């Protein structure tokens, strides 16, 4: 049950690039979470795009021997932290194929220097307790004003030429 | 914006033609001939001024546009459509900063 620096980085980055709309993304492990994906922003109570995103990311992650094992949502309003039906459904669907996946919701009422992890473990996604350098990395890159070249999936559906893996940010944080 | 200069040149030349022709007319009424027509040069000058001026004013007149609505919808996405400015609310993450 580990937090990867780049995961948190991409996560809060997506949270900041669309700061007045609710967002979800998706963590991919091979429990160690290994890479975040920003996929959507907007309404999010609509299946088809979600269904095809899940399918495509499966077809692609098999090639590198990764499985998803992880969700995260971040509501639009700051003063709210509650696992709305949608995320519950998506995490019960992911745990039908993994049976250990964990749900995340960022508090967002601090949003500077946050996590609220749940876990199902036969319970309705109940809470747990807190388990650095990545914080510094986050702060620096945020003030680096770089979130404007972070592509999500919703962008990919308009301009196919993007790359939802965005390895530029990966190598960038690697240099730090 | 060279077509503007083209039009101003046509106008200037046309005015020069009008001046030349007025003074020629005065010559006519002064020598009491009142038989002859205008010299060719003036005619050619004014006519070319006219043609050139039209060819330039057509360009600078403006530009046509399609009458098929969806032409201007080719480049557009939900992000513009969704905002609804008259229903804005600010109790969100940005107020942190
Ligand atoms: C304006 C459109 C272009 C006008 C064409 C033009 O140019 O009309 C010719 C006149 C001639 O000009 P003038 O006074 O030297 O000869 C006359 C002097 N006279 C009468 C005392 C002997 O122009 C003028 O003066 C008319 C002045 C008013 C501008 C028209």
């Amino acid at each position: 049950v580990k937090l990867t620096t780049q995961a948190y980085c991409k996560m809060v980055l997506h949270g900041a690039k669309y700061p007045h709309c609710a967002v979800n993304g998706l963590l991919v492990a091979e429990t160690l979470f290994v890479d975040c994906i920003p996929l959507f922003h907007g309404t999010l109570a609509l299946a088809p795009m979600l269904e095809v995103a899940l399918t495509l990311i499966d077809s692609w992650c098999k090639d590198h021997s990764y499985v998803i094992a992880g969700y995260y949502q971040a509501n639009e309003r700051v003063k709210d932290a509650s696992p709305n039906q949608v995320a519950e459904k998506v995490a019960s669907r992911i745990a039908e194929g993994f049976s250990d996946t964990a749900l995340i919701m960022v508090d967002n009422t601090k949003f500077t220097m946050t996590i609220h992890v749940y876990e199902h473990h036969e319970n309705r996604w109940r809470c747990r307790d807190p388990h650095p350098e990545a914080q510094r990395i986050s702060a620096s890159l945020l003030d680096s004003r770089s979130y404007e070249t972070l592509v999500d999936f919703d962008n990919h559906l308009d301009d196919i030429r993007n790359d939802w893996t965005n390895p530029e940010i990966n190598k960038a944080v690697l240099h730090l | 914006s060279l077509w503007k200069g083209l039009v101003g040149i046509g106008l200037f030349a046309l005015a020069h033609a009008a001046f030349s022709a007025a003074q020629h007319r005065s010559y006519m009424r002064l020598t009491e001939k009142e038989d002859e027509s205008l010299p060719i040069d003036i005619v050619l000058q004014t006519l070319l001024a006219f043609a050139v001026t039209c060819y330039g004013i057509v360009h600078i007149a403006g530009e046509f546009k399609d009458m098929d609505a969806t032409s201007e919808l080719k480049n557009k996405t939900f992000d513009t459509l969704r905002n609804h400015p008259s229903f804005y609310v600010f109790n969100h993450r940005g107020r942190v900063l």
